[PDB]
């Protein structure tokens, strides 16, 4: 199949300018599209035709290609066009492919996260299948979550949920544990780690079966 | 889960003491991919037989004190007290009836706790007498001569599943799926029928061979298991039943069970195949109603079965003990209900233009 | 200016038929240079093409998806449809409905639906199970497990409480759970009593919890 | 003791506290021979006048970070208020509604836990704003000018009892006898009427010289009333309240009396005339119906007064505690059911012709 | 051969008049020879003879009570009245009516009708409160107080309990009690529950209590 | 008024012969009717005009007179007449006065009675009035039942009712006692003293307040 790259993540310095690459083969001859699609949005086109902006996309924005990697730079950077930006050709293969996206990264403040763990109820320790839960508040940045069932690890078998940026501060998460009531009522240390920027030490709020 | 199961369909029901009492089989199975339904009819055990043979007796016993008595002449006053005419008269024979016993399907023997072991070989022509524990006591059946009932069986219709070329369980005619797994070979009247889940005993047309069912079995939230037999035990220490611990020994799944009630304190259990009730409401639909098998179910002196009873106002334990937790507690829900400010004894303020802790912007 | 609805059914079960509907008003699916596409992404992944119709029923197709994608249009409507044989799970995810720019050589779409969310699943409507999360703050919260039709309406103390309600993410088991936290103040705790009211409008299964500390 | 009392006539709501409440006056007397009953035509207090006079008002406190506020510039933001257009943007003046007061009989002044003393002397023409145990906070009237009401009273048309000559008790237009033992003089409106019992507040127009009420008392199974108080405590340390310690507020015996119900978080309280309830049918007849002044009562999100609520059916706290009891009690009632003789595991058996215990004849 | 029959109030209150009415077959009260008495015997107490009416409308009257009795005939119905004006409660008594001899000369009664109760109470009829009086036998029983119109129908476990009711003595109150009791085993206690079935007819109370040892 | 007398219990020796005497003014000339009631019955003639048995009285019963003093003796005595005996004359006082019964006793088998005491119900010491309860069954004699409230003798506030001859034996009654709620929080030894001839002891069941 086709594929063109461009690069997860790229990180900002908020109101200087900022260069994503799409790098695809022969992009010198096709002409490459630019999306930006912010979260939960659908996709609003940036750039099309290489380096036209739609009518009303502000000249920050732009775009330009040399070689077979096409690039588009965001100049003055604000904290609004921070989303998942795509870029998109034509090719034989299909009519239409699409770089898996860019996320763009503006930064700059350091919050900390608040733990509270709940142990499974005696409604669901009376199902056999206990449940235990991790919610961490007001974070920023966003990423690591460790389950210590008699204080030794636990991997591949949680799940994760999170809303987004909050309306006013920008930082949340839930961790959810799954044993049977036999591995529930057999393990008596039961924490949960957390590890963030703001943290000067790795958080673990335990608690026993009593 | 369901909320409640109710009886569809209820046996005569018949005398037994707290000892014939067992908790119930709640097993469940599911069957998976068992999607190819098939609309056939099969047969099936009349309720009232499905859980056993009963054959009634009774009891003869000698006094003038005792002496061991003889059977036609025993036989004779069981007629008597048929009418009580020249019984109550009286050498003297004294007549308990009914002696409730169990059929056999393997030897025909006739099972009771009154004969030493627990058996009989069984009455016939040449034995018509069965004898008991106590020495001047025998036995003998309603009948001057039983018969083996053989007019014992329903004719049914369902739908039968199968994932495969080979079938795996069926829906009765009542609507319930009964898997075939587990179930054993049983002969019944010269038939070969299947007893599937707590004794369901089917007939099919359809034969596949399969396991019998042992000489030893052949009469008669896993938490509640254990709920139950404790019901059980607080039973036989006081050897006194309550209704309330009467409503633990029903099934609590849908599918055979026996269901137990008392009347004019005799104990009695007949044969049950409960269905699943979604709401309280479709089984008390009125003031003293309780539908079972489409119709509002006739009491015995405010005594329905399963511990239901009758203010004029049908009451389930089950019920009740849900309704009085359910209620009670939103009755014991608190609040802090809104203060003013500066309607409190003690709020001290703090002089200055300090702006007291109002947070109304 | 121009404007995309799709429509459809917002779930469908493995191995059954998906057939969406895009509608669009502010252009000519009748005119000599336009295309309508199909592009969906599936949740939290990238954007992924599936299908293009043009003014001359040409119908483009993603390559990787050929084999069970059937485009069609119908400019007397002004609608376009697209329909997917034997849906899979990974299929799961919004479907946005776009316009392809039609003075513009190599193709791109300027106009994009809101996209609807496609859920494939197996699960027969079930209610949710309802636990709670017991606790100079302290926090609470409903835990509701196991709902399969999203979504759930979680209201606290009769929606009276003001201040975190979580998305759902797929079990192990194809069902849905979510869960919703509230902080207090931690003296209220033991005297103010807490109840999260639960609605799972699938099973119109209502549930209302009492969440309080040990 | 009545099984209930429920309202007859309720007043309008009044927003309070959880120190305004307080227990109910059970008070009954019965008064003998007085057996001449003459019909007669009255007046009487209208419910929502009868436990006191509230007169509202509201709190203007002052910000920007505490001033003293100014009353035309408070008064101008409760306009403001009324409508939050030009109030919600803000130097600042916070105003909280509605600040009830209570109305004096004797000096006009105004109660209320918020006034210093808790007392005002009163609003007049010069003095137009009260102030509060806040020094940057004051309290002005929902009037600008606030009047004495003197639209209180209800005509109304008993039969009065009289042992002999001199009368002693009337049955009031809702047929219940009030006894006029105990009852003080109390001037209303320049009517000089009887505060009767938890003070029913009527006038006669036949005068009998009797003592006054003094002027401290002029605002607002002997075990329940210790029942009672000990939820009140049970109240104030929480500083919470629950339906459950609710409906023990509510006057046991009929006649006047506070009604108490929650609102939004909101703590109120309202006049009543109870009624007493012979049977728990008659003021629940429907699924969700409480019949209270002959037609069904209107709840507030689920919410009648007195702790009774609404499953979509009207529970009443005091009736539910008691089918509880009722109804768990006769589940749990037991019975030694029949064992035939020869059933037992280990009855012993005496050998011999000595006769065993079956006493049957 | 001859019999009487008392008809009239079981009960009437202190101060009204109280009126019966014995009618009689066997005899002729349009003979020259015959009457028709009233004894009455209040209970517990010796007989009293209150009037008796000749042939000819001749009213004998007791010398103590003929202020108050007013006897009457009428022999084309064979009735006889009885009327005592201002009924005081120690009235109450058993009243027999009664035939006087004819033949004989000096008075004396061969005929009796099995007398009527009357009881001149004054109080309204009021239910009654059943209490519980609990315990090689022991022995439990009901206790049922200040119930007004006697009769009170004590049921013991619905009438399936077969081994004393006693019967009411007037209260300080002008209220009767009366009180039921049972021998059971003296192992039934705590295992064999015991209610009495009360009913008090009268004001259609219906009680049943549960009477068991601390 | 006229009165004339004859002795309350007079007292038979079964099979043997009894005599009751009614004595009143000039008895000789007026003629005395006597009158057999048993228990709960309506009297009945036994003879009249002096000497004279109504068609179906036995000739055992007989009647006569001499002086003032009328007099119907029973001979041979069964138990079954025993029962009150009225006599009854006519006056210029009133048409016909009875005497005051006499009360025929037969006799000889000597029973004794079971005491069980009833505590007052905690639903009656809520009330405010306790009532405790002494109920005695199977003696014969008939005839004394004490209270000791704090071992102290309590008279004239207690009522008593009884059953009759029981169908089968012959032999019962039921003592209350009536406190206040503050008289029985206040006394501790609540006793019930009895008295019998075949009792060898006064019998009392005592209890406390717990
Ligand atoms: C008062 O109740 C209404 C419902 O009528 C509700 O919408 C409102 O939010 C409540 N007030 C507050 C402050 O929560
Ligand atoms: C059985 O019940 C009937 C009522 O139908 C009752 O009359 C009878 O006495 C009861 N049997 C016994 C032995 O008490």
């Amino acid at each position: 199949s086709y594929v063109l790259t461009q690069p997860p993540s790229v990180s900002v310095a908020p109101g200087k300018t900022a260069r994503i690459n799409c790098g695809g083969n022969n992009i010198e001859y096709r002409s490459v599209h630019w999306y930006q699609q912010k979260s939960g949005q659908a996709p609003v086109a940036v750039i099309y035709d290489n380096s036209d902006r739609p009518s009303g996309i502000p000249e920050r924005f732009s775009g330009s290609k040399s070689g077979n990697t096409a690039t588009l730079t965001i100049s003055r950077v604000e904290a609004g066009d921070e989303a998942d930006y795509y870029c998109q050709v034509w090719d034989i293969s299909s009519d239409v492919v699409f770089g898996g996206g860019t996320k763009l990264t503006v930064l700059g403040p350091k919050a900390a996260p608040s733990v509270f763990i709940f142990p499974p109820s005696d409604e669901q320790l009376k199902s056999g299948t206990a449940s235990v839960v991790c919610l961490l508040n007001n974070f920023y940045p966003r990423e690591k979550v460790q389950w210590k069932v008699d204080n030794a690890l636990q991997s591949g078998n949680s799940q994760e949920s999170v809303t987004e940026q909050d309306s006013k501060d920008s930082t949340s998460l839930s961790s959810t544990l799954t044993l049977s009531k036999a591995d529930y009522e057999k393990h008596k240390v039961y924490a949960c780690e957390v590890t963030h920027q703001g943290l000067s030490s790795p958080v673990t709020k335990s608690f026993n079966r009593g | 889960f369901p909320i409640y199961t109710i009886p569809d369909e209820l046996g005569p029901w018949s005398p037994i003491d707290i000892h014939h009492l067992s908790c119930p089989n709640n097993l469940v199975v599911e069957d998976e991919g068992c999607t190819n339904l098939s609309e056939f009819s099969y047969m099936e055990l009349k309720v009232g037989y499905i859980s056993a043979i009963k054959v009634n007796g009774f009891t003869c016993t000698g006094v003038v004190k005792h002496f061991r008595p003889t059977p036609d002449a025993c036989r004779a006053a069981y007629n008597w007290k048929m009418a009580g005419d020249p019984r109550y008269e009286e050498e003297s024979l004294i007549i308990i009836s009914p002696s409730v016993t169990d059929l056999d399907p393997y030897d025909k023997s006739l099972h009771s706790r009154v004969f030493p072991g627990g058996k009989c070989s069984g009455i016939t022509v040449s034995s018509t007498y069965c004898s008991t524990n106590h020495d001047y006591t025998i036995w003998m059946p309603e009948n001057p001569r039983p018969r083996t009932p053989c007019d014992i069986f329903t004719n049914s219709r369902g739908k039968r599943a199968s994932n495969g070329n080979k079938t795996c369980g069926f829906v009765d005619e009542r609507g319930l799926y009964k898997s075939l797994k587990g179930a054993c070979r049983l002969k019944l009247c010269g038939v070969l029928g299947l007893r599937l889940m707590d004794g369901t005993w089917v007939a099919m047309q359809t034969s596949d061979e399969t396991k019998w069912c042992p000489p030893d079995q052949l009469v008669n939230l896993v938490k509640k298991r254990e709920e139950c037999l404790d019901a059980l035990e607080s039973i036989m220490t006081t050897k006194s039943v309550s209704f309330r611990r009467l409503s633990h020994l029903r099934k609590l799944v849908p599918g055979f069970g026996k269901a137990y009630t008392i009347f004019n304190k005799t104990l009695m259990e007949a044969d049950a195949h409960y269905k699943s009730v979604r709401t309280w409401n479709e089984i008390i639909p009125s003031k003293g109603c309780l539908k079972v098998g489409g119709r509002c179910h006739p009491h015995v002196n405010g005594v329905f079965f399963n511990g239901i009873i009758l203010d004029d106002h049908v009451l389930i334990p089950e019920m009740q003990s849900s309704l009085l937790q359910q209620h009670m507690e939103l009755l014991k829900s608190s609040v802090i209900p809104l203060m003013h400010p500066l309607a409190d004894p003690s709020t001290v303020f703090k002089e200055g233009d300090e702006a007291e802790d109002f947070v109304e912007v | 200016q121009i404007t995309l609805k799709e429509t459809g059914p917002t779930l469908v079960k493995p191995t059954q038929t998906l057939t969406l509907t895009c509608t669009f008003s502010g252009f000519s699916l009748s005119t000599s240079g336009v295309g309508v596409g199909w592009i969906r992404q599936p949740p939290g992944k990238a954007l992924e093409w599936v299908t293009l119709i043009y003014w001359d029923d040409d119908k483009r197709y993603s390559p990787s998806l050929e084999n069970r994608v059937t485009i069609r249009k119908d400019t007397s409507k002004n609608q376009v449809a697209l329909t997917m044989t034997n849906m899979d799970p990974l299929d799961t995810g919004t479907y946005y409905c776009a316009h392809r720019q039609h003075i513009s050589s190599f193709p791109w779409f300027d106009s994009w639906g809101q996209g609807t969310l496609v859920t494939v699943s197996s699960a027969s409507t079930k209610g949710p199970s309802v636990f709670p999360l017991a606790p100079g703050t302290a926090a609470l919260g409903c835990l509701v497990k196991d709902y399969f039709p999203e979504p759930v309406t979680v209201s606290w103390n009769s929606g009276a409480l003001t201040s975190h309600t979580f998305p759902a993410v797929l079990q192990s088991s194809g069902l849905y759970s979510l869960s919703s936290v509230v902080t207090v103040p931690s003296s209220s705790l033991g005297t103010q009593t807490y109840i999260c009211n639960v609605n799972h409008k699938p099973s119109n299964t209502k549930v209302d919890k009492k969440v309080e500390p040990k």
